[PDB]
This record gives C-alpha cells, structure tokens and sequence, in this order.
C-alpha cells in the first residue's frame, strides 16, 4: 500500500515469509501423505514422500531465514534514512521553534519513534506473512482434505468469536474515560515526586502525600472496573486460544463420525494437524495489530515532527555587509506564549564600532530582541537590516561568520578545549587558543583542571565545569574575529569572582566589536554608548546614559530604583 | 530460586497469597494440559482401528482433561481479571510514597538521574501485569510437554526420551545463552548508548551548533556515526540471525526429527504407529507456547531489572534519630569541625568549619562555589550526616530532634518555585496546614502579596493559570516569602533571588525580607552591597574553610579577602 519507503525489500520479505509459511503447510501436507503411505502399507522407509517431508522443513527454514534477513535489512536502512532526515530537517530547524519548544522532545523522536519503527518491521513482517497466509491457506487444504470436520474446526475457532463479540451487548464504554483516567494518576505522581524535595522543608508532607494518595484511590476504582469490565471477554479469548477446545471438536466429531459413515483415518490426522494450526493462528493477529495501532501512534507523532518546521525561510545569497546593526520597524510577538506584540515598532540605527547595553522589562521586552538578532524567529511585520539588507537575505553562513553570541548559560560538550575551539573554527592551533584563553582570563581555572586543557567536563563534572562557562565561551568569543558580539545576560552569575573577573574578561572583549551588552544590572550601562530603554515591547528613549540622566526620565526612576540596591 | 521469588511476593503486598493460588492453579492447569495430551495417545490408538468403547472411554476422560484444564487456566488468570493485581500495585505504589517521604533527601536531591528515577518508579510499577503474563506462558512451555514426556516414557518409551529432550535444549538452553544473547543485545545496545549520547548532544546544543559554524563538520559527524551504527548493526545482525533462528525453529526440527526417529522404530521395531502420530500432534502442540516465549524474553528482562529497582530502592532508610526529649529555646548554630565529604563529583565540600549564627536579625556568609557556600545550607536540614562533626541549635545536637520539630523549626525561603498553580490559599496553607483563613490574611499582608491578590480575580481561590501565569519573579517569590511568614519558624535560611528579581522587584522583595527577619535568625547568601556590607556577622568561604569572621567594616579595614571582592 504505501510507496514512499523501502517498500521493494520489505514486501519482498513479506512474500518471502509468507512462502516459507506456505511451505511448512506442504511440509505437513507431506507428513500426512508419508503417513498414508505407511499405514496403507506396512513395509520399509518410504522414500519419496519422507524426502518430501524433510526437503520441504529445510526449504522452509532457509526461507524464513532469507525473510529475516532481508527483514531486518529493511528494518536497519529505514531506522537509518529516518534519523538522517531527522537530524537533517532538525539541523535546519527554526531555533526560537527548538529550544524554547521541544529542547529534549527532538532526542525523544529521534531515539523512540525510530527503535519504534525499526523494531516494527523487522518484527511484525514475518507476523504479518504468517496470520495472514497460513489461516487462508489451511482452511482450502481443510475443505479438500474433509468436507467435515474443516466445519468443525472452523466451528470451535468462531465459536469463541462469536461468544466474545456478543459479549459487548454488555458494552464497554471506557477507552476514553480510561484513558484520561490514566492520564490524570500519570499527572498527579509526577507532581508528587517533583513536590517532594520541596515540601519536606515545611510541613513532613502530609497534604501533598493526601492529594497523591486520593489520587491513586481513584485511578485504582477505574483500573478495578476496566478489569471486571474486560475479565470474562479476555479469560474467555485466553481460554479459547487454548488447543484443547480444538482437540476436542477434533476428537468428539471423530467418535460422532464412526457411527454415520466413517471419514478415513488418515484424512482425518490430516485434518487434526492443519485445524490447529489455524486454531492457532489467532493470537499473531492481535500481536499484529497490537503492533500496528501503536506504530501508528508513533508514525502520527513522526510526521507532526516532520511536518512542524520547514526550513526558517532560508536565503544564502546576497553578500556579507558592513556598517553592521541596525532595526527598522519590528513589532515582533513572541511565539507559542503570547498572542499580543512582544515588540512594537522598534526602530534604530547603531553605527558599527559602538556599545548600545539595553535595559527593559524583565527580559520580556528585553532579551527577546537579542533573540531575534540571531534569527531564532522572523518579524510578523518588519525587517532586521543588518547591514545593507536584511535577514530575509542573510547568508546563512554569514551569521555564523559575523555575529558571535554569548548567552547567560551556554552549554558545553565535554571537551573543554573544543568547547572554546569548536565554535567557529575546527583547528588546533593550541599556540592561539591558550593566547586567547589567556587574555580572557580563563586560562587559571582550566590550567588547574587534572586532564589538562582537554578535560572530559561530561554532564557530572560540575567542579570542571563551574561558573566559569562565561569565561569559556568569551574566550571563545576572543578566539574568532566575528565583530558582532552580543551578550544576552552577561553578570547573571552572581559569583565572586564571576563578579570580579567577568568585568576584566568583558573589557578584553569589548576591543573592536559593535557588542549588544543585554545586561540586567546598571553595571556597565554606565560605560556604553547608547542606553535604550524598553517597557512592554515599547523603546522608550534613546541615548547616552547620561543624557537619559539629564533628561530626568523614566530612566532616572530606574536609576532611583536602581541606586536603592 | 529465591532471589527473584521472594522479590515478586514481596513486591505485591498484601496479595501474596491470591498469587500464590493462582501460580498453583496455572502450574495444575498445565499439568493437567500434559494428561490431555497423554489422553490423546490412546485416542489415536484407538481411533486406527475402530473401537468405539475404548474411543468412548479416553474421549470421556480426555472431556475431563481438557474441562479441568480450562477451568483451572481460567481461576489462573481470574487474578488479574479480579481486582487483585489493581490492589497489588496500588499498596505498592503508597509503600513507595512513604518511602518518597522518608527517604534521607540528599539521595534524591544529589543527582538530576536520581531525581529522574525517583520519578520513574511510581509510573514504571505498571509491569506486574506483564509478570502475570508471563507465569502462563513460562509455565506452559516448561511444565506441558514436561507432562507429556513423562507419559511417554511409560507409553513406547522411544519417543519419551526425544520429546524430554526438545524443551530443556529449548528455554534452560535459552537462559543458558542469555550470556550470549545478552551479549548480542549489548553489542547493539553500547553502540545504541553513545551514539544516544552523542544525539542528546546535538539535541541540547543544536542552537549553538547551528550558530557557531560547525554544522558541517559535527554534523556529518554525526551522520557517518548513524552510517556506522547502521553498518554495525547488520554486521551484529548476520550472525546473530544465523544462530537465532534455529532458536526459534527448535520445535520445528524436533518434530521433524521425532518423525524420521518414530518412522525408522516404526519400521524397524514395534508398532508405534499411532503413538507416532499422537507424538506429532504434541510437539506441535508445544509449538505455540514457545512461539510466545521467544517473543517475552525481554520483558523478563525488564521485569528483573525493575524488581531489583524497586528492592534496591525501598531498601533506603531514613536518618538515625535518638532520645528526643529536647525543646530548643535557643537558636544559636554552631557547626565546630565539620568536615563533609560529599560524593565523588564533589571531594570534601567542607573541611572543619566552625560558624555561629547567633543573631535574631541576620547572619549572612559567601563562600567559594557549590561546595563550602550551600552545601552547608543542605547540611542545615540534616539532608546528609557530616563524616565528622556537630550541629547545634543552641544547645541541642540536630541528630536528636525528630523531622517534624526539626522541619517546623526552620524554614528555606527558595529561589523562585513550587506553587502549583492552584487556589492560593491552599498554596499559603502548605505553609502550615493547621492555619485558619484570617491567618492567611495577615502573613499575606505582610509579605506584601495582598496588592497582588487583590489585582487578580476570583479573590483568594483563584488559580494562577496553568504554572503561575499571572504570577511573576517579584510576585511569586513573595508566596514563598508568605509561607515562612506563615509559619513563623524561628531559624530562617533564605536564598534571596536577587541576582534575578533586582531592577524589577527588589523593592517588594526588600520590604518582605525586612519584614520576614525581625525577631529571627536569618541566613543570607546573596550579591547586592546592602547584603553585602550591611548584613551583620558576615563569613567567607574557601572550599569549606571559614575565615573572615565578624561584621564587613573589620574584615574590611582588615585587608584580605573581603576587601579585595569588595574593591572592584
């Protein structure tokens, strides 16, 4: 049915399974007839239909090897062109879609949904070839072996469908109300478990322990009531999947068909084996599609992951461009929380060589300006003329080049001379980069790390990593050229010696860059050039700090609010 | 087999002995299976030639063989089709929330992987529905043809001995090669691991990969790492389904080999010819349960690794209390030679400190890092034992007062977090569940939060949307400054958020912090010069080693440490 995957190495692994099931069918056909063979004629080994036998066993063992192996072939290559276009269209992701929405929901897909789909195929190809031939196939050998007694067989596997179909007169009516069921107690443990190193401060924790445990005496009177809703349906199904339901069709029609003329013995051994085979070719079904309605769930979660970004409007083309930073007319709001204007009409030039340290609202029409510098999201109305042209024509290449962020977290990997080397240029030119960790004022604490430079710092080495990730990534700021340098909360590290060798690592950085100091304090507003203020995504004035100071402002009730602490 | 026996009745509670009936009513069930079976040998001897008496009477005790089989598979599986396994998890998941509670919190607090796994066992404890699952089906394999070989040996003896030799070369060869299937699961498993590691990479530090320029050479790094993972994962898989698959046919060349033996005894030796049919309908038969065998051998797996997850949690126990007749009247904190060696990230966080918080106004300290600075703020609430030391309150080792006049004799005011966007009275009566409504309306007033209250709708009972929506940094830091108003603890720990809430709040922030440290000791950790130098008994910490003791203008006119963070 579908086209798009690697549908010529799965549906030949499909009919190459569904082959080795039709053959061990000739096999037992064989068995039967050898039989026949033996009982019509008492004499030596018969030669024909015992080869037969053992020809048709070792064809079907090495075709439902060869269906494994091409099964599993398909399995791996399409686990392998799913995670390379994961990771590519996630790699051409649109940031501000990323970080902010789905920072670990992306390795959740690309680890889950793709074992998901591997393990689906390469484990449901054979299930699907065996529930979907061999139940079709015995039921024509049945009604050419014994026109009775297939009736039969067929008459104790619907018997049980029957019963268990008619058995939801008596209706169900609880996959939704179960559901949400299951989905409040798997809220209210999560919030147990994350208001438990919180609550035992107060109070040893006696309400939230009282709402967390009527919250499992409710889901235990839902989960209850499911079981003695589903019970007899399912002992039932469990019961009739049993062979001796079968076996007794089978044996009580062979004593009732003695009397009103006899079938032959033969035929009917022939008729005993294949009847349970379709007897039992029940239960891979409900593994199939037990299989399929999750894979589904999976697919369906796969495809809102493909299909959420596309590309954040890519361009490569125009040119890089001097006379660096300006805005022209951004009234921008900020995504997926706010359906207002996060910013409205911001509207200035910054010649390039320039401080221009911002102050705002709390950072909510503040830092969302640093965040559409760096084009995490476009302008709903308005254009970002970096330079000459603005970033519809960006050059993507270009914004790695020309602008170099520092945040007031960033993330390291764990090869802390790599993480100050492995922004802007995969080299080793050690000699450069101990100069540049040398006058950023890093060069201390990482010469004092044990695995000298190259310190495996991982996601457990807090004393490797530190406060000094600040100092890390400026160094790595100073290592590069990269004249646009912003710093979207410089000094939120409230340390010591974060308060103290942060300025001299800010000073050494601020030596030819056109910086956007986005900082919280008053700290080196004082020293920068433009001072912009911000309140609800509204600039309120421009210029230096003090004229703002002059003018006697908001900017002075700021400072007033400022200077109390 | 006691290790995983006793693990499975101890973790299902008060329904060990429902479970145990019902293990005894599957293990007869398939029991009485294999004499169903051994019924159908003389069936089919009976059936060559005729025989309708000797047919009658195997048919009617094949009638019982097959009714009491059944029924007794049905009263198996009534366990979980009763309400048992609902009542079984349930008393299992509130044992493991008291644990939560009494569990020594630094164990979870330590790391963000024990925090993940403390959060996972109320949701993972959902397997005991597959552990019922698998009794049947184990059960069956093991125990059926078990039956039904042993009737052979006294029904023609020849296809006794082959037919009790398909099933133990089967699943205890099958847990035999759990070291070699273990290790071809590993071996794409470790693989699998770092190459997860190397994707949670790129999925933290996909913004700053993109941004930074190497989206070309850590990128199609990670893409010939898929290809490599790709490539070695068919080169595990070619042997692996070389030897996996006659694992699988097991039953299918036994019963072609228990045909060429009975056919080669049939024509050469004694009449066996209908045993031998009835002998190829057994091992057919065997066929299935082994069929789902194979397919829930890894949730076996699964099912002993979260049994020894929950036995090696619930092993936890709490902190040692001793001889609590004590009332500390006297707040006066004197840590003297505490030296706490913390886990192997961190050494010795402290190394013999000796601090005194004597003050009924403040007593602020700064300190080095993570280690000597609030480390000792865990140590506050006996969150670990120190390796060597003491904890006074005034007079009174900390290690004799019981957690709850311990956990109401102080109180952390926090960074920002923890309402849980619900009426705000029931947030403020977290604070001490024993307050009345007038309570809440004069310790919200005073951590001036009643402005705020008043702004939004609904009065009192009102949710915040869906985490604090029209809650702010300013605004729900004064519902943590509300609590510890509320509940009045005479020692107050209070991590001011200020390095956050400054331009914005620090006024509220400042007037709720004056309010809350009259008449208490306050301790204070924080970077603003009216913390800083106006504090009170102000303390500097080197790697957990106190100098600079007294107020700031002796240490400052002192010219050390203190002056020189101070200067710039």
């Amino acid at each position: 049915q579908v086209i798009t995957p690697v549908r010529r190495k799965v549906i030949l692994a499909m009919a190459l399974a569904g082959l080795a099931a039709l053959t061990s069918l000739g096999a037992l056909l064989f068995l039967a007839w050898s039989l026949r063979d033996i009982r019509a004629t008492p004499d030596a080994i018969p030669a024909w239909p015992l080869g037969g036998v053992i020809g048709c066993v070792v064809l079907t063992f090495v075709l439902r090897l060869q269906a494994f192996n091409t099964s599993h072939y398909a399995a791996f290559h399409l686990e392998n062109i799913l995670r390379s276009r994961l990771a590519r269209k996630a790699l051409q992701l649109p940031p501000g879609v990323l970080q902010q929405m789905g920072s670990g929901s992306v390795a959740k897909v690309m680890l889950d949904d793709v074992k998901s789909l591997h393990i689906f195929v390469a484990d449901s190809t054979p299930l699907y070839a065996r529930a979907i031939i061999m139940p079709l196939a015995t039921i024509v050998i049945l009604f050419w072996l014994d026109w009775r007694l297939a009736i039969a067989t067929l008459g104790v596997l619907a018997f049980g469908s029957v019963v268990l179909v008619l058995a939801r007169q008596r209706s169900e009516n609880m996959a939704q109300r179960y559901h949400k069921a299951r989905e409040q107690v798997s809220a209210a443990v999560i919030e147990f478990v994350q208001a438990m190193p919180v609550v035992r401060t107060f109070d040893s924790g006696s309400t939230s322990f009282l709402r967390y445990q009527r919250a499992l005496e409710e889901w235990v009177d839902v989960l209850k009531t499911w079981y003695r809703k589903a019970g007899f349906s399912a002992r039932f199904s469990f019961s009739i999947l049993n062979p001796l339901p079968t076996l007794f069709v089978l044996i009580w029609s062979g004593y009732g068909l003695l009397h009103y003329g006899s079938f032959d013995f033969i035929a009917w051994v022939a008729v005993l084996l294949l009847g349970s085979g379709m007897a039992e070719a029940v239960m891979p079904m409900m593994m199939l599609n037990n299989l399929v309605a999750q894979t589904r769930l999976s697919i369906q979660r796969i495809y809102q992951v493909l299909a959420m970004p596309e590309l954040s409007l890519p361009q490569s083309d125009q040119q890089p461009q001097e006379a660096s930073i300006t805005f022209e007319q951004v009234s921008f709001h900020y995504p997926q929380a706010r359906t207002g204007a996060a910013l409205q009409e911001v509207s200035f030039h910054v010649p390039a060589g320039q401080i221009v340290a911002l102050v705002g609202p709390s950072g909510a029409g503040k830092s969302t300006v640093a965040r559409l510098l760096l084009r995490y999201a476009d302008p709903d109305k308005g254009h970002i003329r970096i330079g000459g042209v603005d970033l519809r024509d960006m050059q993507t290449d270009t914004l790695m080049k020309q602008l170099s962020f520092v945040f007031q977290d960033n993330f390291l990997f764990a090869d802390t001379i790599a993480n100050n080397i492995r922004l802007g240029a995969p080299d080793t030119p050690l000699e450069a980069v101990i100069a540049a960790a040398r006058v950023a004022q890093a060069h201390d604490f990482i010469s004092a790390l044990p695995e000298g430079y190259n310190t495996r710092v991982g996601e457990r080495g807090v004393f490797l990593s530190g406060g000094q990730r600040q100092r890390i990534t400026i160094a790595r700021a100073l290592l590069q050229d990269r004249p646009i340098l912003v710093l979207d909360e410089a000094t939120a590290f409230a340390d010591p010696e974060n308060e103290a060798a942060l300025i001299k690592a800010l000073a050494a950085a601020m030596r030819g860059r056109t910086v956007i100091m986005v900082a919280h304090r008053l700290s080196m507003v004082t020293q920068a050039d433009v001072i912009l203020l911000f309140s609800d995504g509204q600039l309120r004035e421009m210029g230096n700090h003090t004229q703002l100071l002059a003018q006697g402002g908001l900017y002075q009730r700021l400072w007033q609010h400022y200077q109390q602490a | 087999w006691r290790v995983i026996w006793r693990q499975l009745i101890s973790s299902v509670g008060s329904q060990a002995r429902m479970l145990r009936r019902s293990m005894l009513a599957l293990l007869l069930a398939a029991f009485m299976q294999g004499i169903a079976f051994a019924c159908l040998y003389p069936i089919i001897d009976a059936l060559l030639r005729g025989d309708a008496p000797q047919l009658l009477n195997w048919a009617m005790a094949f009638s019982v063989a097959a009714i009491v089989t059944l029924v007794l598979r049905w009263y198996g599986l009534g366990f979980e089709y009763r309400g048992h396994l609902a009542q079984a998890t349930h008393e299992l998941r509130l044992r493991l929330g008291e644990q939560l509670r009494r569990v020594p919190l630094e164990k979870l607090q330590r790391g963000r992987a024990g925090e993940m796994n403390a959060l996972l066992l109320g949701s993972v404890d959902e397997n005991l529905n597959y552990v019922i699952a698998i009794a049947n089906i184990l059960l069956l394999t093991i125990v059926t043809p078990l039956t039904a070989s042993l009737a052979t040996l006294w029904i023609d003896w020849r296809l006794g001995l082959v037919m009790l030799l398909i099933f133990p070369l089967l699943v205890p060869f099958y847990y035999w090669r759990r070291p070699a299937m273990r290790r071809q699961m590993q071996t794409l498993g470790e693989a699998h691991q770092r190459l997860s590691g190397d994707i949670v990479e790129f999925a933290q530090g996909m913004m700053v990969l993109r941004t930074c320029g190497s989206d070309a050479d850590k990128s199609r790094a990670l893409l010939a790492h898929f290809n490599a993972l790709e490539n070695l994962q068919t080169r595990t898989h070619r042997q692996g389904a070389g030897a996996t698959m006659l694992i699988a046919s097991v039953v299918e060349l036994g019963l072609q080999v228990v045909v060429l033996s009975g056919i080669v005894w049939v024509v050469t030796g004694t009449l066996n010819l209908a045993f031998l049919i009835a002998a190829v309908a057994m091992i057919m038969r065997f066929a299935e349960p082994m069929a789902m065998f194979i397919s829930y051998t890894s949730v076996v797996e699964l099912i002993a690794s979260a049994l020894q997850r929950i036995e090696q949690f619930m092993a936890i126990a709490p902190l040692p209390v001793a001889e609590q007749s004590e009332m500390p009247e006297r707040y006066d904190i004197r840590f003297d030679n505490v030296s706490y060696r913390y886990e192997e990230g961190d050494g010795h966080a402290l190394n013999h400190v000796s601090l005194t918080f004597p003050a009924a106004s403040m007593s602020a300290l700064v300190g080095a890092s993570g280690a000597g600075k609030t480390t000792v703020t865990k140590l506050l609430m006996r969150y670990a034992d120190p390796q060597q030391g003491q904890i006074s309150i005034g007079g009174v080792d900390i290690r004799r007062l019981t957690p709850e006049q311990l956990n109401s004799l102080i109180s952390v005011v926090f960074q920002d977090v923890w309402l849980f966007d619900d009426t705000l009275l029931a947030n403020i009566r977290i604070a001490r569940p024993q307050a009345t409504r007038q309570e809440v309306e004069e310790a919200a007033r005073a951590a001036q939060c009643l402005e705020f209250i008043s702004r939004l709708p609904q009065g009192w009972l009102t949710p915040m949307g869906e985490m604090g929506g029209q809650l702010s940094g300013g605004e729900r830091q004064r519902i943590s400054i509300a609590r510890a108003l509320l509940k009045n603890a005479p020692v107050v720990i209070l991590d001011e958020p200020t390095a956050a809430l400054d331009i914005e709040s620090e006024l509220a922030v400042q007037k709720a912090i004056d309010n809350l440290v009259h008449n208490r000791t306050v301790i204070i950790i924080a970077h603003r010069l009216s913390t800083i130098a106006g504090a009170g008994n102000i303390l500097v910490m080197e790697e957990g080693q106190v100098v600079e003791q007294g107020t700031h203008a002796q240490l400052l006119s002192h010219h050390g440490r203190y002056q020189a963070l101070w200067q710039a």
